[PDB]
RNA sequence: GCGCACGGCUCAGUAACACGUGCCUAACCUAACCUCGGGAGGGGGACACCCCCGGGAAACUGGGGUCAAUCCCCCAUAGGGGAAGGGCGCUGGAAGGCCCCUUCCCCGAAAGGGCUGGCGGCCGAUCCGCCGCCAGUCGCCCGAGGGUGGGGGCACGGCCCAUCAGGUAGUUGGCGGGUUAAAGGCCCGCCAAGCCGAAGACGGGUAGGGGCGGUGAGAGCCGCGAGCCCCGAGAUGGGCACUGAGACA
């Protein structure tokens, strides 16, 4: 599970950097399938601080 | 400020010289005072804004370098520089320690001026040339 | 001296709790708050990629007192606290006398707070991608 | 802030002993505490529409009560001299007027004079722009240009339009007008102004009023001019 | 955010501007509220709850991550303060005040935020919002006045003892300053010898002051002047500060 989470956290942080530069759709692209991936493994709550930050970045 | 160390309440002495008791045990904060804040002659101007009674504000000059000297004979205002404090008639110990008070003489760039504001209360040195 | 290290990963938001002992224990004593020690010291406890230096962020003593960065040296002290670091005021302007400890570590500290400092430009995976209790609860 | 029942004003229409130890305290509105009555007292005592304080607050909380064209939803709002109180769902209007018995009374008035309020000039101040500000007997203000405000001296009564924020009519204080005493023992009396002993302080001048031929005297501070032989608006 | 400085208790200190009556602040501050006039533009940040870990007996408390504001901060303009010269004008009994003009120095606002309805646009059921406008309503900032609360000042009134007769030396006043929201030996630098007293100083004793209460036919005497109301002071003794409109709570 640490393997799946490390890339997930890596993919969550990378989209965060994209959202700061104005690329909302591609960042929304990353946030989407990470949401697909964490839902069926029960890792949504584990990444709760990061999903909260990402949507705040896109909502700007 | 309102500090009990600088209490401005009444004396405990009658005009006859006799002593009287204390009607109130504590020192009221409304009757409190504060330490002096008159500026000292320094290489740059430093101003401090202080919150006072009623949520008001008072401008304090912690360190004074320029004076708004005004020439009566010419009707012009100059923001001249200050070189030394010539003499303080209220107390020489202000001039002896380079502390500017109202009525003090200052040897400014334009000449001499008499300080015409209360630099601990106004926060600026308004001066009139002699 | 036995320790309960709190190693937190900024890039994953998780913390791993290591218990330092004899060989590394003197590597921590004498260090001030904010210090830089290379992550290879914890190689036998944790794997850290070679761009990370774990940073010293604070800790607590044997009696629960926290270490104060604004107090220097390894000493116990009483302060008239008025702010967050070592005090949580309940009313505005309220100042309280609180017991704290210096930022320089010593034998009486039981909790030591350290955080990983990833290298510049690093974008690899998280050194602590999950919590131990969280992972154990997740598996259960 | 509390108000003990003992410390309540003497003229209030409430029992002095029987009741609680407390009275409703007006919330620093457009009058004086000694000369104002809170809105909850009027709704419960003077109009008797509410039997308790909660019922009075409920009535006020719905905005049913209008005071001088503005709906007051504060149950501690002060009401005083020459104020126009309007009850929206019933359509009744009153003007709190100086009374010979109750000292202050709710008198019904026609709907036409409901927007009008007679205000006594308490003083003027010079404000920025060179304009003049007028202060009235209930603390209300009105800024005017300097020339128009020059001719309105203190104690002059002006009939003020609450609807237009304007001055309908200016009533100077001269000998020979109709005045109503608004404070003191001789309250409620309306008579002709025919005598004055001008003291050093003008506010303390001795003034006499006549009504053929009952003559009452007060100080100049305690009389409002309501016009010539016909009062401009219904007060009695 | 607002309130908790109101409310409740008690009677040690106090013979005093404490209290009462009658006046002042032209020497002052005031959140909430009322009225009139004006304003709401640009840009940033952090910290809780929470999550991953704790430390500690407990009190309490540490590190990393992370979402906001009517939270905090900056920029602009309005405005504000000081010094100086002029004026028709205002208030007021009387201008060291207000207003207008000129010069300089200095400080320096705001939450267009919430709700409701209407319109339109962006966006998406992993969103359930964001944006522009309009109206209604509740709010925010500035100037002036009121209101309320408070700081200060004055005249007079109310105990006993001479087996207490001289007391006072910042003591009394002047000038110049500091501090204060504001006058003042309130404090400080200098100058003088004044200030109080037998119309009783000083010292001692007792006591919270008043509305009032008991008694007597009354004058009067007494305080049961405990309980209720108003003012004062205090929170184990003595001091000193934070926040705040307001406390030295
Ligand atoms: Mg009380
Ligand atoms: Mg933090
Ligand atoms: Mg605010
Ligand atoms: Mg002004
Ligand atoms: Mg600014
Ligand atoms: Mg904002
Ligand atoms: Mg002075
Ligand atoms: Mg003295
Ligand atoms: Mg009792
Ligand atoms: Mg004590
Ligand atoms: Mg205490």
């Amino acid at each position: 599970l640490e393997a799946v989470a490390a890339k997930l956290i890596t993919r969550l942080r990378e989209a965060e950097r994209l959202a700061l530069e104005g690329k909302t759709s591609e960042a929304k692209a990353i946030l989407k399938e990470v949401l697909k991936e964490a839902r069926e493994r029960g890792l949504e709550k584990s990444l709760r601080n990061l999903l909260l930050r990402v949507k705040a970045l896109l909502r700007r | 400020m309102k500090l009990g160390a600088f209490y401005k309440g009444g004396d405990l002495v009658k005009p006859s010289g006799g002593k009287k008791g204390r009607v109130r045990k504590t020192k009221k904060k409304a009757l409190g005072g504060g330490p002096p804040q008159i500026p000292k002659l320094g290489e740059e101007d430093i101003r401090y804004v202080e919150r006072v009674r009623g949520g008001n504000h008072k401008v304090r000059l912690r360190q004074a370098r320029y004076a708004n000297v005004y020439i009566p004979k010419e009707r012009r205002h100059v923001k001249a520089k200050i070189l030394s404090i010539v003499s303080s008639p209220s107390n020489p110990d202000y001039a002896r320690r380079n502390y500017i008070v109202k009525g003090a003489i200052i040897q400014t760039e334009v000449g001499k001026a008499v300080v015409t504001s209360r630099p601990g209360q106004d926060g600026v040195i308004n001066a009139v040339l002699i | 001296p036995t320790f309960k290290l709190v190693l937190s990963d900024p890039l994953s938001g998780k913390a791993r709790q290591f218990e330092i002992k004899d060989p590394l224990a003197q590597r921590f004593v004498g260090l001030r708050i904010g210090e830089e020690i290379d992550g290879t010291v914890l190689k036998e406890l944790i794997e850290l990629p070679k761009g990370v230096k774990i940073r010293i962020t604070g800790g607590s003593g044997v009696e629960g007192a926290p270490m104060h960065p604004g107090v220097p040296g390894p000493v116990k002290r009483y302060i008239l606290a008025d702010g967050p670091p070592g005090y949580r005021p309940r009313k505005r302007g309220m100042r309280k006398k609180k017991l704290v400890r210096g930022d320089t570590i010593t034998d009486s500290i039981v909790q030591i707070n350290a955080v990983l400092v990833y290298p510049e430009g690093y974008s690899g995976p998280p050194a602590i991608p999950l919590g131990a209790k969280e992972l154990e609860k997740l598996k259960g | 802030v509390h108000l003990r029942k003992s410390l309540a004003p003497y003229w209030w229409p409430i029992p002095r002993k029987a009741g609680g130890v407390w009275a409703v305290r007006p919330s620093t509105g457009p009058h004086s505490l000694e000369y104002s009555l809170p809105l909850a007292v009027v709704v419960r005592d003077v109009l008797r529409y509410a039997k308790t304080l909660r019922e009075a607050r409920y009535i006020i909380s719905r905005g049913y009560i209008k005071v001088d064209g503005v709906v007051r939803k504060d149950y501690k709002f002060p009401i005083g001299l020459m104020d126009v109180v309007e009850i929206v769902p019933t359509g009744e209007i009153y003007r709190v007027v100086p009374d010979e018995a109750k000292y202050y009374d709710l008198k019904p008035i026609p709907s036409s004079e409901a927007a009008l309020k007679p205000l006594r000039v308490e003083g003027k101040t010079a404000v920025s722009g060179g304009r003049i500000q007028l202060h009235f007997h209930d603390g209300r203000n009105l800024i005017l240009p300097p020339d128009v405000g020059r001719q309105i001296k203190t104690f002059d009564t002006v009939v003020y339009d609450l609807e237009n924020k304007a001055i309908k009519t200016h009533l100077p204080l001269r000998l020979g007008q109709l005045a109503v005493v608004t404070h003191g023992g001789n309250i409620g009396f309306v008579g002709q102004f025919f005598e004055v002993v001008w003291t050093l302080k003008r506010r303390q001048s001795v003034v006499a009023l006549r009504k053929g031929e009952e003559v009452r005297r007060t100080i100049l501070d305690y009389i409002m001019v309501i016009g010539t032989e016909a009062p401009v608006v219904k007060i009695s």
